[PDB]
RNA sequence: AUCGAGAGGA
């Protein structure tokens, strides 16, 4: 079992008001890719951004890519929170999942935790850890 | 990225929580005691490290030198002063357990200088 | 097998010793210490008994 | 701490059932035997006991 | 059902002070309770005194 | 000046035989009485409130001052006579002085019509005496003077007569108060809890307990603190509100010390928030107060209740004075503070093992809890007593008012019993403390009153209280501790530890305040980052800059004996910028020698001062005095670099550590008493060393010089005691060699005969014969003639068949006509000792003679008569007994090797050395080889090589002069093989053995457990009343239990008629007649023949049924219980 | 010792024989171990007997 | 004698 804290590096909370113009300077690549092709409105989003940073490393062990992670984000909590990411070849393993539609940066503290303990990208729950071995009996 | 730390009413001195403005679309840091606001210099809220990547140098106080049951070591003299002893130790800590890292500390006074190899 | 230990806590020491599969770098440095020692151990009683 | 509370107003003990409305904020103590009310505004870290204590506080006040 | 005196011996101790059983003692408080609140019951009692 | 290596190994010895004339081995229970009779007592009258009571005229009855005399005895006359302990143990009497109290009591009624009346010396009570206590009788006296009052000048004392019986304090560990410990319990609700038992350091109330926990995993950590009477946690924002910090930055500069840090300030956060509700001070006292006085209270009182509970029951070793809560502000921050580090994990959980963290509570302390709940008992009483007389208006009487037997009765009562408390609270009451002096031989006495005892319960299987911690290092002796259910719970005391008494921190405090530090009311926060707090007792007291010139300071006056006294505790945590500096109780510690840069402080003129101890007064004292030695306690260890030897401080090759701070004595003082008695334990393996510490208990000796005057119920004392051969240095100090316990034996490890295999030994008959382990047992008989009443009364005489009803057939012409047999006269087994007779209500007396404990076979050593407390005849008869050894007595060397003896052969028998030497004791050489018994080996080669030289040997433990070899080459010059080997003969045939067999002197011990004391029968004995069923024990005659586990071994066997035959034939068999229709027992009159159930009716269909009467008993108690086991028999 | 030493002697590696002796930090954790099997002596009987 | 406690033994 791999929750996404076996495979986060640490996440935060910014206040992004444009997705346009980021916070973040080295985020700023991708983002404007994601963006000016309306798949996915602007003005449904919400200003209050949540930013993951992922370790290469740990997504390699389990032979994991974002992909994977953003489709079952996509699937446990629907459309109603948008992920967005970059490809797995920068130095920094990093995706955005600002929410798209108690204050939103309380309720998206909410999402952040049950996201990191309780959404399972891999293997079986209640099977914590594996040992692969040849037996010489 | 780095933590945020709190920050206080300057009226009654109560933790400023965060909320958003609408009408400028500007992040606010706002005492729900008093009525202060506050714009942000930071935009980030929240920030949590579950890599836990701490700098175990910034733990450790040059006072630490002082200690007669720490051991001793002339093998690797202090870059600040060139002092020629040093005292070494363990990261001893949670989320530190892992790696047995030695960290140096210089025994000359005043000068209290930390690092690892 | 006391100067092999010390081999063994300067590389730990130097971070010139990586975990093995299946253990924290505290239990890999145990395991090989305690494995350096159960072999001085072995030897040793070998040579009283012969 | 006791849920039921001797009335102020008849002194009939254990009569007064205490009511935690959380979604409007109050706290209403009433006396099943003289039919005696008192509303007060309650936080989410107030009990009973502080609703009943409201309720003698204001009786005292009140018989000033 | 009081028991009979085997189950509740009274056993003799060095002198003569027969020592009764923890039973016959219970049995004691019992029987004095039990008559003491027949009195009450059958006269006038309050409700609270005979509960 | 340096001492040389050469010399040190007797300059080291030399300090070590200075501490050992200076303390003893039982200073810490002498020293605790001290101080409780000194101080405690009068702390604890001075502590408790005047009781003012007026109905109009008023008396405050105030207690000012006490005095303890003399122990005394009060005859039926009344004549105060001084009473020596021996006439207390030999007339059942209690050793006690009487405490008086002054008290004043003053009139004041109206128009200042005030007068004062003093009491001078009002009698308060009776307090029991420590033996050899400054307040004893014996102290002071000379070796003279305590034979001349038969006394044993060897007698450490340390215990108490209560009724003639000695009764020892054992020392109770607990866990230390006014020091925060955050432990994590992995099944709870909480992540962390961290905890304070604050506890004023005058003796004014009992500890009170604040928790400070983490709520477990907005769902962020919510921290609480269950203060005390209040009935529901509290969140500590609102209490900190309640003290007066209102603002939210005010409470987290209390929390928080370095604002910098994110990862506190983002932990605390949630508390914050979920006290945001409440924001000023009214509102939070309000909060605390609504939870605990009363479901209904004004809110006036409400503020009141809980500013009281804050001032007063919270934190009371911060203060209890009002404007305190600052004071109270910064510790319970620093308490939360500590609860983040830990749950942040910059800080280690507490360890509760650690003897840094426990306490142990003495005597003194001990005696001082049970004086404050008597004293605050008896105070009560005064105050009922006059208040009655003041409702009726007319003038009271005190000493009326005064019933002294509650001081008194309480304090003989628990010191009889052990039960640790009040009389009525005798299942609330903790026992085991106050055991029965060990008085079997000296080694048992002086371990008993070094005991410790670990109250965690022996039913507690957890093995983490009982493992040897790492820091009883020189604290506890890490072998000597029971083997049963009890191991290591109950520990000993190493030779050199010292319990603390407890001090005042007063001079401490006054010296802070010149020196660098500042208080914490007038400090503000933002210092606190990086200057250094100071805690004294467990007690914030204020910051320092220079904690390391502070340090030193303060070491330096302490090792002056300035106003820092030896016993105080000062520890720098440097990591943590803590000083935390100790002066309480119960601390032990051990005493070490400082290390100048790599150097002794010790020098040759320290120990030749010490050479002539007994000229120029020179002493241990001044050896502490001089700043050469030290008091180092558990938890100032964890700051110490101990050298072992100073070997260590010697400039190597490769340098250890170079900066050492202080060096050991002698390693061999982490042994105990009994453990200190093991020769070459280092050579052992350690459960061996356990098992003889344990072992060393029940051998026989001279457990006491004046064994002659003693009645005590149970004595062995041995023929012809040996000191050993080969000996350790510590026993020395513990008077082994002046009352030794066994006898060097002529050992022989061989197989001859197989009469030793598998833990037995052959003793030499004529060996046995010439006095070889002979003892001789002494038992003592009690009796009292009792004239209670009246109605009947109790006489010493000799009955006679006429008159006395319940007489056996024993004769009685052995008696006198005084009742009491005389001494000389052989008695054996059943025979009458004293002849007492009570009066009836055969005729007019029965008897209530008292016999021997069946099958002894002695002769009345000595028969005593007095009078007891209350007057009446008292006898106490000894019996002497001679114990020649035998098969089946136990022996034991001091490594463990215990074992019966399985034959006794005559010197004929037994095989010879070519000098006609026969071994005294032949043990199996298959006992040595799994049991790594070593030291066996090299004590016999050891003694071999004392023998035939004229020494004794040192077997003390860690000793680089003394190894195999060096023995070896000794005993290869006397015409030995080296190896301790002889060429043995065949004693039956007189051919050489193949094998040389391994023989020499080893000291052997003889245990109490003689076969004669254990063997039993029983056919057809006697049977319990209830279940009729045979007894239980050799004593009543009883039976031998068939057990559960016997029936399953039975079942398995298939053996069914012995079954039936053991728990029905054997045991209690029974008839009842039971109802053929509701198979419930009917009524059976057999002499009539008329048998009947008066619930059918029926006096025809009924059976017999052949039952156990325990079966019977337990059907009888079912329908006690309503139930209806109906026997159908169809 | 000095603080974080990992070393053999330090964390209770006995060097020495019976015949030889035990130095005392060496006799110190040998006691430790035989307290170990003494514990679990004592308190395997309970459990095992239920 | 009963109850409890404690200390021990295997
Ligand atoms: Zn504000
Ligand atoms: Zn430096
Ligand atoms: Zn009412
Ligand atoms: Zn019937």
């Amino acid at each position: 079992h791999t929750t996404l804290r076996k495979v986060t590096a640490n996440t935060a909370i910014y206040y992004d008001p444009n997705p346009q113009s980021t916070v973040v300077a080295e985020d700023q690549e991708w983002v404007n890719v994601y963006y000016e092709m309306p798949d996915f409105d602007v003005a449904r989003i919400s200003p209050w951004l949540l930013r993951v940073e992922l370790d290469r490393k740990h997504m390699t062990d389990r032979k994991l890519t974002m992909e994977q992670i953003a489709e079952k984000i996509n699937a446990g909590f629907g459309d109603d929170l948008n992920c967005i990411f970059n490809d797995d070849n920068a130095e920094k393993l990093v995706l955005r999942i600002r929410i798209m539609n108690m204050d939103d940066d309380v309720f998206l503290r909410c999402i952040e935790s049950n996201m990191l303990t309780d959404m399972t990208l891999q293997g079986i729950e209640q099977i914590s850890k594996v040992y692969m071995h040849l037996p010489q009996t | 990225p780095g933590f945020v730390g709190i920050r206080f009413c300057q009226e009654c001195n109560n933790m400023l929580y965060p909320k958003e403005d609408k009408e400028n679309r500007i992040l606010l840091y706002a005492c729900r005691n008093c009525d202060y606001q506050q714009e942000a210099d930071n935009s980030c809220i929240y920030v949590n490290k579950i890599t836990h990547e701490v700098d175990e140098l910034t733990q450790i106080i040059a006072d630490v030198s002082q200690d007669p049951t720490l051991p001793r070591t002339e093998d690797h003299p202090c870059q600040k002063c060139g002092h020629k002893e040093a005292v070494f130790f363990q990261s001893h800590s949670a989320r530190a357990e892992d790696a047995m890292r030695l960290y140096y500390v210089c025994t000359a006074p005043h000068c209290g200088h930390r690092w690892t190899e | 097998a006391k100067q092999d230990v010390i081999e063994v806590i300067e590389k730990a020491h130097n971070n010139e010793l990586e975990p093995t599969p299946g253990n924290t770098l505290r239990q890999t440095f145990e395991n090989q210490v305690n494995r350096i020692l159960n072999d001085a151990r072995d030897k040793t009683g070998s040579s009283a008994q012969k | 701490l006791e849920t039921q509370f001797t009335c102020p107003f008849c002194n009939h003990e254990k009569s007064c059932d205490v009511k935690m409305d959380r979604a409007r904020n109050t706290g209403v103590i009433s006396c099943t035997v003289c039919l005696e009310e008192f509303q007060t505004p309650i936080t989410y870290l107030s009990e009973p006991v502080d609703v009943y204590s409201d309720w003698i506080d204001a009786c005292e006040a009140a018989n000033q | 059902p009081v028991p009979p005196l085997s189950v509740r011996p009274a056993v003799v101790m060095q002198g003569s002070a027969r020592n009764q059983d923890d039973l016959t003692h219970k049995l004691a408080d019992i029987v004095k309770i039990n008559n003491q609140l027949r009195r009450n019951e059958q006269n006038g009692a309050a409700a609270h005194v005979i509960a | 000046d340096e001492i040389t290596p050469d010399l040190w190994q007797e300059a080291c010895w030399i300090v070590i035989s200075s501490y050992f004339d200076e303390k003893g081995l039982v200073r810490q229970q002498l020293d605790s009485f001290d101080e409780f009779i000194q101080m405690s007592v009068q702390r604890i009258v001075e502590d408790a409130p005047p009781i003012d009571l007026q109905a109009p005229p008023r008396y405050l009855l105030k207690f000012e001052q006490i005095y303890l005399s003399k122990p005394t005895h009060w005859e039926r006359d009344g004549a105060p006579s001084p009473m020596m302990p021996n006439e207390a143990r030999l007339r059942n009497l209690t050793y006690s002085a009487p405490l008086y109290v002054d008290i004043t009591k003053t009139v004041i009624k109206e128009g200042e019509e005030q007068l004062q009346t003093q009491h001078q010396k009002t009698f308060i009570g009776k307090i029991p005496i420590m033996l050899r206590s400054t307040y004893c009788l014996l102290n002071g006296l000379t070796d003279r003077d305590l034979c001349e009052l038969n006394e044993c000048p060897l007698d450490p004392g340390g215990y108490f007569i209560i009724n003639g019986s000695e009764k020892v304090l054992i020392a109770q560990e607990k866990m230390a108060t006014n020091t925060v410990y955050v432990f994590a319990k992995k099944d709870s609700k909480y992540a962390y809890t961290g905890e304070c038992r604050s506890c004023l350091e005058n003796s004014s109330r009992p500890t009170s307990t604040i928790w400070v926990s983490m709520l477990a995993r907005a769902i962020g950590q919510r921290i609480v603190a269950t203060l005390p009477y209040i009935k529901q946690e509290v969140p500590i924002i609102i209490v900190f509100r309640a003290l007066g910090f209102v603002s939210d930055r005010d409470i987290l500069e209390h929390i928080i010390y370095d604002f910098e840090d994110p990862e506190m300030m983002e932990m605390v956060k949630p508390s914050l928030d979920e006290a945001f509700v409440i924001q000023e001070q009214n509102v939070a006292l309000n909060f605390i107060g609504s939870r605990g006085a009363k479901p209904g209270v004004t809110k006036e009182k409400r503020i009141k209740y809980a500013k009281e509970v804050l001032q007063k029951e919270m934190l009371p070793h911060v203060g209890v004075s009002d404007f305190c809560e600052t004071k109270k502000a910064y510790f319970l921050g620093y308490m939360v503070h500590r609860l983040l580090l830990a749950a942040l994990g910059r800080r280690e959980l507490d360890d509760r093992d650690h003897y840094g963290n426990k306490r142990l509570d003495l005597a003194g302390p001990l005696l001082a809890f049970l004086f404050r709940g008597m004293f605050k008992n008896l105070l009560k009483e005064v105050r009922i007593y006059a208040q009655k007389f003041i409702d009726r208006g007319k003038d009271f009487n005190l000493e009326l008012a005064i019933k002294t037997r509650i001081i008194s009765d309480g304090l003989k009562y628990s010191l009889a019993t052990g039960n640790w408390g009040d009389q009525k609270k005798a299942h609330q009451a903790r026992a085991g403390v106050s055991q029965v002096l060990n008085r079997l031989t000296f080694a048992s006495t002086l371990s008993h009153l070094r005991r410790l005892n670990s109250p965690i319960g022996r039913d507690g299987k957890l093995a983490k209280p009982r493992q040897l911690h790492n820091t009883l290092w020189g604290m506890v002796c890490p072998a000597e501790t029971p083997e049963g259910h009890a191991v290591g719970l109950v520990k000993n005391l190493a030779l050199m530890a010292y319990i603390s008494v407890g001090s005042q921190p007063s001079p401490i405090l006054e010296f802070l305040e010149e020196w660098s530090m500042e208080n914490l009311e007038e400090i503000s926060p933002a210092a606190i980052a990086d200057a250094t707090k100071i805690f004294v007792n467990g007690c914030w007291v204020g910051i320092h800059k220079d904690p390391e010139q502070l340090m030193n300071t303060l070491r330096k006056l302490r090792r002056q004996m300035d106003i820092i006294v030896s016993e105080v505790s000062m520890i720098r945590d440097i990591r943590e910028r803590e000083i935390r500096i100790y002066t309480d109780a119960g601390r032990i510690c051990r005493p070490l020698l400082i290390v100048e840069k790599q150097k002794l402080l010790l020098k040759k003129r320290h120990i030749d001062q010490l050479k002539e101890r007994e000229y120029n007064n020179y002493s241990w004292q001044d050896l502490v005095a001089s700043g050469v030695v030290e008091y180092i306690d558990t938890l100032e260890e964890e700051t110490v670099m101990l050298a072992m030897t100073p070997d260590d401080l010697q400039e190597k090759e490769v340098a250890y550590c170079s900066t050492y701070t202080h060096c050991e004595i002698h390693p061999s003082m982490i042994l105990g008493v009994c453990a200190s008695i093991i020769p070459f334990p280092d050579h052992n393996q350690s459960p061996r060393n356990t098992y003889q510490s344990a072992m060393g208990k029940q051998a026989m000796g001279v457990y006491i010089t004046n064994f002659h005057v003693r009645m005590d119920t149970l004595a062995h004392v041995l023929y012809y005691p040996q000191k050993p051969l080969v000996t350790t240095r510590s026993m020395e100090y513990l008077r082994f060699r002046e009352l030794p316990a066994g006898i060097n034996s002529i050992v022989a490890i061989a197989s001859y005969t197989g009469y030793n295999q598998e833990d037995s030994v052959i003793m030499n008959r004529s060996a046995v014969d010439r006095g070889f382990f002979r003892s001789v047992f002494y038992r003592s008989y009690k009796e009292q003639e009792s004239k209670k009443g009246f109605d009947q009364e109790e006489v010493f005489e000799k009955p006679t068949r006429e008159t006395c009803q319940g007489m056996r057939h024993a004769i009685y012409d052995k008696l006198d006509d005084d009742g009491l047999i005389a001494p000389g006269v052989r008695v054996s087994g059943d025979d009458v000792i004293i002849g007492k007779t009570v009066t009836l209500p055969r005729y007019t007396k029965r008897d209530c003679s008292t016999f021997l404990r069946t099958s002894e076979t002695g002769i009345v050593d000595q028969v005593m008569v007095t009078l007891n407390q209350e007057g009446y005849k008292f006898c106490k008869i000894r019996v002497r007994s001679v114990r020649i050894p035998q098969i089946g007595d136990k022996f034991a060397s001091r490594h463990g090797q215990k074992g019966t003896c399985g034959i006794q052969y005559r010197q004929e028998d037994m095989p010879f050395t070519c000098e006609g030497i026969t071994p005294d004791i032949i043990i199996n050489p298959h006992a040595i080889p799994s049991r790594m018994t070593i030291g066996h080996l090299i004590e016999c080669l050891q003694g071999k090589v004392s023998a035939n030289k004229g020494e004794i040997g040192d077997a003390t433990p860690f000793n680089d002069a003394v190894n195999v070899q060096k023995i070896s080459n000794l005993l290869s010059d006397y015409g030995y093989h080296l190896r301790g080997n002889e060429v043995l003969y065949n004693g039956f045939t007189g051919r050489k053995i193949t094998s040389q067999i391994f023989i020499g002197p080893t000291y052997y011990q003889r245990l109490k457990h003689m076969v004669d004391d254990k063997i039993h029968s029983r056919a057809r004995g006697p049977i319990q009343i209830l279940n009729r069923q045979p007894m239980e024990g050799r004593s009543r005659d009883g039976g031998l239990r068939f057990g559960e586990m016997e029936r399953d071994c039975q079942i398995a066997h298939g053996a069914a008629q012995f079954l039936r035959e053991r728990l029905f034939e054997a045991s209690d068999p029974y008839q009842v007649h039971v109802c053929n229709l509701c198979g419930i027992m009917a009524i059976a009159n057999t002499r009539t023949h008329t048998y009947e159930c008066r619930g059918c009716r029926n006096k025809t269909q009924i059976s017999l049924v052949r039952m156990p009467y325990a079966c019977k008993l337990l059907f009888q108690e079912l329908m006690s219980m309503s139930i209806a086991p109906r026997m159908m028999s169809v | 010792f000095i603080k974080d030493d990992y070393g053999p002697e330090s964390r209770g590696f006995v060097e020495n024989s019976y015949l030889a002796g035990l130095t005392p930090t060496e006799f110190f954790f040998h006691a430790m171990g035989g307290r170990e099997g003494l514990i679990d002596t004592a308190v395997k009987t309970a459990e095992t007997g239920y």
